[PDB]
């Protein structure tokens, strides 16, 4: 199945021959484009007004790199590095140790924001879902070195909101 | 307080002229020749003519336009040449230059200049009109005489002219 | 304190005057280029704020440098940067040039735009949403903000 | 037919052919040629007194010279 | 006073020219269904002058290669011809009422041509020179079609002074006498006047704005304002050429109300038509102005040659 | 609409509308109240040359009319 | 001298543009600022290279109908004589015979190569 | 009226949807299309950083930041 | 230089706005993606097939599971199909318009650029409240759709689709009998068919010229 185009030849009856000259005279479909550009002109605009009408977005989207807690508990992460294993660009520096009870951690959970893309295959593997997306993108720094955040940049910037991401798993864990 | 105004403009005319006549880069040449055309249009303005003057800088400007076409078509250095460059240049600017100013002396603070003819040096006031009752000004009827009276004379012009686009075109084509 | 205070107005006069315009030019090497566009999009105008393209690299305050910059293009990059006037910003716009990112251990790829140029203000996120780019221009504009430059050099 | 192969030269063609025809047939063009005689820049200048010459009026008032009427007359 | 009157000219043009900065800005926005500046302050206007303010900030730098004198008097001649075009200009009565003015308009657009081929050689990095010599080709074009449909639009009624033509501007306009040399006349001076890609190819963006693709930022104030002078320029001149405004005898306001509205109606046109078309072509360019319009202009003065000697309308050219 | 763009059409009216109407009101005055005499051909400069001649100041825009009959 | 006047404050007011242009607002760190710039590559030789041309027939014929514009601009002061017929003939004749030219090289093929 | 006039554009209060601590005001509007339904207002001298002029984001508190970028239909 | 779409190199060696020599020097734009996908594995290298291409975002993504699933003999259940289908024409839909949106960019025409730049901005909503994606969804796992479609979405793929009908009616509407635009640009690029095939070209070219071939 096909539909081929310019199939079309120049009609030879004397009122087609006189339009098309009265065409090539006026430019008569050029004012025909200048009445479309008009037509949007009227038309109201569609922009938003940045610092008070913000965008929308979606319950999905992919932010921060955060860190959740239990109900008044640990740390969620448990060192099992698998953020590492799909990390694409090794943005995931892993050290662990146990601690001082016997249960098992951490020493140094570092992500390149850098170097990071944003997959969300970290949040796809994380076996307790410690490490969050976040949903704001404001990161904006006059600094390489302030791009790099340690364990707890990451656990004060998990500490700035839960509830937040605690709204947008609850209304999003069936799916995934 | 100033009197001289259009011999002064004549001194910047040729001022500009020789500095054109010099044969700089025709860059510089024509730059110097805009400046020369148009201070020769306010030289024939000034002195009575009231459109021939912007006319013939109109039509000797596109002639430039032209000209300044071919120059960047054609003759290139690997870096041109200005007034001040060379030495060949630059003696012959001041020289011309010197010249004028010269002339410039013994007409102020002398009395005759005679090197072609004995020329009167004073302010051209005069000769000038009288205040005769134009009522019509004068050169817009002594061009309007070309279609009345100028029958021979626009045949043979046009006869030219067409010639010369003949001639053009051959010249181009006979490759 | 009329000379500190007549520098001051004067100072916040030209500070409010480098942050009303802004127009970059437009190196945008991939993908972070088609945000650009849509940073040129109607639903997030930046002529709102006076922020042009323009094309040449003779007239643009900042520059954003948006792409995986190469090796065969950071000497064209770099003699771009420098055939511009003294007030010269960078935005380095994507995880590719900010710190190398998803191309850094390889060949053939500068491993974050530090090694050829200064930057002013980095925006993570590959790409970056046209709100977050939004929002770096605009922390850009109160760095011009911030500047007191003529109140250092009249207490100099 | 002739005609859009490149019309606006047929256009031209055509305008300019009845301009050079249309001054054969009119009837103000010596209406155009009295007028453009009858409205001169420069001045009447007066003569000898006269061998009686049965024209050429001696007050501009009196009826006897040609004169324009036919302005006002449409 | 004199001077209290040059003055009085030459400062109108400033805020002329960059308050319509902000009119293109605006007008483009809302014409591409975008927003325009709409946040700095009340809706633009303190940031056009920072526009100029910021834009004489910049600190321009002189290439190498760059004839120092060449280079800093082109643009100099461009905004002061830019300038010196608004002499003639019958705003009711004009700076100076000189016995021809259009032909002077004629002489000074082509000095503003020189000024820009002078800008683009000097500069001497060969995107200057191809666009230099891009506007040597529509300067090829149109400098010739201008004259002859202004030879036949005032052949009618002109005699080459101002007063007169708003004289003659008088029971009907003379769009209705000559409407397609109107038709013709505009896209003419729209080629001219280097704005509005209809009939523009200097300001690509194949190469990046052939008159200045390297010059400095400094004196792009210069001609940027003089372009724009340019835009307003043949436009009052066209609101003067064909139709016009019925003045009141002894009180020039009404006339200047008329005469500067229909003037920036048709200014509003111009950016109008830049708004939406493409770019255009060289050899197109000359391929459509000799080829469509010039022997069609021919006819037309011909036959304006033809309409007042067999009408009797010839005018009292005294 | 173009609700929002008005003020720059008018501020840049304005911007039009002052450089005539300054112009004929300095003419105004520049002359005593009387309008700026233009003078096209020789004819009307020498009529207005024995103006600026016969009012004594040498500034024809007095024109001392109907005064010196006798 | 009025347009000279007018000419004279135009010039001044171009040289404070310089003038504000260059030396008031900041310095002028020199070194590279001064290298011409195409892309990023910086070319062979200069410019000032020779360049040839499209257009060989297309300068001098606008030179040549330049000048019969400027044989055509009296056409206003003329239409008031008294040998009208004789005007109007030798008044065709021009633009008959300019459009003769025209069609001339229009025929053949004048401007059918690089325009 | 001088606030709300140099804030940006706007004068379509009429809504009034909530405020919050740090004082801030949440509009939400039915009239307009899908890009202008809600909006903030920031409050002056939350941090007493003079904020009625340079208004950074993240000023929002974040239950309102996900009600803001329209997630959910509710305050 | 913005007409040269994206980082291109081109050596113009040319006579004066009538060329001589045209020399494509691309390399600028050299990244390592295949060295890179030989130091990993499949899971891992597929967002370089994100952003290999960085346009179509989805349909090269279904040619590399594709790849991979025709290696491997998995046939996903249909109503991954269907969606895979489904994206891949909304997909094609956003590159052709951008196709038509840089070239009025390149030929001048500044208005369609803003006018389907719109357009686009609801096809990244779409993407965005499928994937949580800007411009890179991933979301197409060996092994099919990963993460389905939410409730409440086939009502925007529905609006999207009428008003888009007319959009691009508007567009012919726009252009398309533009005088200058058609007269701009007729004989140029002009490709006979046995060079067409021996020159390797591929798709748009094919159907564009001659041959009635369809993948
Ligand atoms: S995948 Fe989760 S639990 Fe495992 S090491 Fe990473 S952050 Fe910790
Ligand atoms: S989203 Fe970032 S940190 Fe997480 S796996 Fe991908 S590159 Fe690594
Ligand atoms: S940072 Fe991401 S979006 Fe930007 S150029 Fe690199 S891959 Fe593309």
């Amino acid at each position: 199945t096909y539909k081929y185009v310019n199939l079309r030849e120049p009609s030879m009856d004397m009122k087609s021959v006189t339009d098309r000259a009265a065409q090539t005279l006026l430019w008569t479909e050029l004012i025909r484009g200048l009445g479309m550009t008009l037509s949007y002109l009227f038309r109201e605009p569609a922009t938003i007004n940045y610092p008070f009408e913000k965008g929308p977005l979606s319950p999905r989207f992919r932010g921060e790199h955060a860190l959740r807690r239990y109900p008044s508990g640990e740390e969620r992460c448990i060192a099992c590095k698998l953020c590492e294993a799909v990390c694409p660009a090794q943005a995931i520096t892993i050290e662990a140790e146990p601690r001082a009870d016997g249960s098992r951690r951490t020493t140094r959970y570092d992500i390149d924001m850098t170097k990071c893309i944003y997959c969300g295959f970290c949040q796809e593997a994380c076996p307790v879902d410690a490490i969050v997306e976040g949903p704001n993108f404001e990161f904006s720094t006059e600094t390489h070195e302030e791009l790099l955040y340690n364990k707890e940049k990451l656990l004060n910037n998990g500490d700035k909101w839960e509830a937040e991401i605690a709204a947008n798993i609850q209304a999003d864990y069936l799916y995934r | 307080m100033m009197t001289y105004i259009v011999f002064i403009l004549s001194i910047i005319f040729v001022m500009g002229f020789v500095g054109f006549s010099s044969k700089p880069s025709p860059i510089y040449g024509g730059l110097g020749l805009i400046v020369s055309g148009g201070v020769g249009c306010g030289i024939v303005l000034n002195f009575g003519g009231s459109f021939l003057g912007l006319m013939v800088f109109l039509i000797y400007l596109g002639g430039m336009m032209v000209v300044f076409g071919y120059t960047t078509a054609m003759a290139t250095e690997q870096y041109p040449e200005v007034w001040v460059s060379n030495k060949v240049v630059l003696g012959t600017f001041i020289t011309g230059l010197l010249m004028e100013f010269l002339m410039v002396y013994y007409v102020l603070k002398d009395k005759e200049v005679e090197i072609v003819f004995k020329f009167n040096g004073m302010g051209d006031w005069v000769i000038y009109d009288t205040g005769d009752s134009g009522f019509f000004s004068e050169e817009a009827m002594g061009i309007a005489a070309l279609y009345s009276y100028g029958t021979w004379l626009v045949i043979v012009t046009g006869w030219s002219l067409l010639i010369g686009v003949v001639v053009i075109m051959e010249i181009t084509r006979g490759n | 304190s009329r000379g500190e205070y007549v520098v001051a107005k004067l100072d916040d006069l030209i500070n409010w005057a480098r942050r009303s315009s802004l127009w970059p030019m437009t190196f945008g090497l991939a993908c972070c280029a088609v945000e650009m566009m849509h940073m040129a999009a109607p639903r997030y105008d930046m002529d709102r704020f006076g922020v042009v393209f323009r094309a040449s690299p003779r007239q643009s305050d900042v520059m954003i440098v948006a792409g995986t910059l190469t090796n065969k293009m950071a000497p064209a990059l770099r003699k771009v940067y420098d055939q511009m006037p003294e007030p010269r910003y960078v935005v380095s716009m994507g995880s590719c040039a900010n710190g190398g990112g998803y191309y850094h251990y390889s060949y053939s790829v500068v491993r974050g735009c530090d090694r050829i140029v200064p930057v002013d203000i980095y925006v993570p996120g590959c790409p970056p949403t046209a709100e977050a780019l939004l929002y770096g221009i605009l922390q850009l504009q109160k760095k011009i903000k911030r500047e007191k430059r003529l109140r250092i050099w009249y207490r100099r | 037919n002739v005609w859009a192969k490149e019309p606006v030269l047929v256009a031209s063609f055509a305008i300019a052919g009845l301009a050079v025809i249309l001054p054969t047939l009119s009837p103000y063009t010596k209406y155009s040629l009295m007028i453009n005689r009858a409205t001169p820049y420069n001045y009447p200048v007066p003569l000898r007194d006269d061998g009686n010459m049965p024209d050429v009026p001696s007050h501009p008032q009196d009826p006897q010279g040609p004169s324009l009427e036919w302005l006002k007359r449409l | 006073m004199f001077m209290i009157n040059v003055l009085t000219l030459i400062i109108p043009i400033l805020l002329a020219v960059a308050f319509l900065t902000l009119v293109e800005r605006k007008v483009l926005g809302y014409m591409q269904f975008r927003k325009g500046p709409n946040v700095v302050g009340p809706y633009g206007l303190l940031q056009p002058i920072a526009d100029a303010i910021k834009l004489f900030i910049k600190e321009p730098l002189r290439p190498a290669t760059s004839s120092i004198s060449m280079f800093i008097l082109a643009p100099i001649l461009a905004l002061t011809l830019a300038l010196t075009m608004w002499i003639p200009l019958p705003m009711p009565y004009p700076l100076i009422n000189m016995n021809l003015g259009v032909l002077f308009m004629l002489a000074m657009s082509s000095l503003a041509v020189y000024s820009i081929l002078w800008s683009g050689w000097a500069s001497n990095s060969k995107y200057a020179l191809i666009g230099a010599l891009r506007a040597v080709a529509q300067t090829i074009s149109y400098e010739v079609t201008l004259a002859i449909i202004l030879l036949s639009v005032l052949l009618m009624n002109g005699s080459f002074t101002l007063s007169t033509l708003i004289i003659t501007q008088e029971q009907v306009w003379l769009i209705f006498p000559a409407w397609p040399l109107a038709m013709m006349w505009f896209i003419s001076t729209l080629a001219e006047t280097n704005r509005a890609p209809f009939d523009l190819t200097e300001g690509e963006s194949e190469l990046v704005s052939g008159f200045n693709v390297e010059y400095a930022a400094g004196p792009f104030a210069l001609f940027f304002m003089a372009e724009y002078a340019n835009i307003i320029m043949m436009n009052i001149f066209t609101t003067t050429l064909f139709l016009g405004a019925f003045h009141n005898p002894y009180m020039p306001e009404l006339y200047t109300i008329n005469f500067t509205i229909k003037s920036l109606l048709l200014s509003i046109t111009f950016l109008w038509i830049r708004a939406s078309y493409p770019r255009f072509r060289y050899d197109q360019l000359m391929h459509l102005l000799w080829k469509n319009f010039l022997p069609l202009t021919l006819a037309l003065c011909m036959w304006h040659v033809s309409l007042p000697i067999l009408l009797s309308s010839i005018p009292p050219q005294t | 609409m173009w609700f929002e763009v008005l003020p720059g059409i008018a501020v840049m009216g304005v911007c039009l509308f002052i450089p005539g109407m300054a112009t004929a009101r300095i003419h105004r005055f520049s002359n005593g109240g009387r309008e700026k005499r233009v003078a096209h051909y020789s004819y009307q400069w020498y009529l207005m040359e024995r103006d600026r001649r016969v009012s004594g100041v040498n500034r024809y825009y007095v024109s001392k009319g109907l005064e010196n009959i006798d | 001298m009025n347009l000279m006047i007018t000419l004279l404050t135009n010039f001044t007011l171009a040289t404070l543009l310089v003038t504000i242009a260059f030396w008031l607002p900041q310095l002028n760190v020199y070194s590279e600022k001064t290298s011409p710039y195409e892309c990023g590559f910086d070319p062979m030789g200069s410019a000032r290279l020779p360049f040839s041309m499209k257009f060989f027939l297309v300068a001098i014929t606008f030179l040549l109908f330049d000048l019969e514009i400027a044989l055509l601009l009296p056409l206003p002061w003329a239409s008031q004589t008294t040998n009208l017929n004789t005007m109007l003939t030798m008044a065709l004749l021009l633009i008959f015979l300019l459009a003769v030219s025209l069609a001339y090289e229009w025929t053949q093929k004048g401007l059918e190569w690089t325009e | 009226y001088l606030r709300v006039l140099f804030r940006a554009n706007d004068v379509r209060v009429g809504t009034l949807v909530g405020e919050d601590k740090y004082g801030n005001k949440y509009y939400e509007d039915n009239k307009q299309f899908f890009g202008r339904h809600r909006w903030v207002i920031y409050t002056t001298e939350m941090n007493g950083k003079n904020t009625f002029w340079d208004v950074d984001g993240s000023m929002v508190p974040p239950e309102w930041h996900r009600w803001l970028h329209c997630m959910t239909d509710d305050p | 230089h913005p007409a040269a779409h994206g980082v291109l190199r081109l050596v113009m060696e040319l006579s004066g706005e009538m060329v001589r020599k045209c020399d494509p020097h691309i390399g600028l734009l050299h990244r390592g993606t295949e060295k890179l996908i030989e130091y990993k594995t499949y899971l891992q290298a597929l967002p370089y097939f994100d952003r290999l291409d960085y346009v179509s975002m989805m349909c090269n993504e279904q040619a590399y599971s594709l790849a991979v699933e025709k290696l491997l003999n998995i046939q996903p259940p249909p109503r991954a199909q269907w969606i895979r289908v489904l994206f891949g024409e909304i997909t094609r839909l956003l590159n052709h318009i951008m196709a038509v949106t840089t070239h009025a960019l390149d030929i001048g025409a500044m208005t369609p650029f803003f006018w389907m730049f719109e357009e686009r901005e609801k096809m990244f909503e779409f993407y965005e409240r499928v994937s949580g994606a800007r411009m890179h969804a991933a979301y197409v796992r060996p092994g099919g759709v990963h993460q389905d479609l939410p409730l409440g979405l086939m009502d925007d793929i529905y609006e999207f689709s009428k008003n888009f009908s007319l959009r691009i009616d508007e567009l012919e509407e726009m252009l398309t009998n533009n005088r200058i635009w058609r007269n701009r640009t007729v004989d140029i690029g002009v490709v006979t068919a046995e060079d067409a095939l021996n020159y390797g070209f591929s798709g748009v070219m094919l159907r564009g010229s001659g041959i009635q071939w369809d993948l």
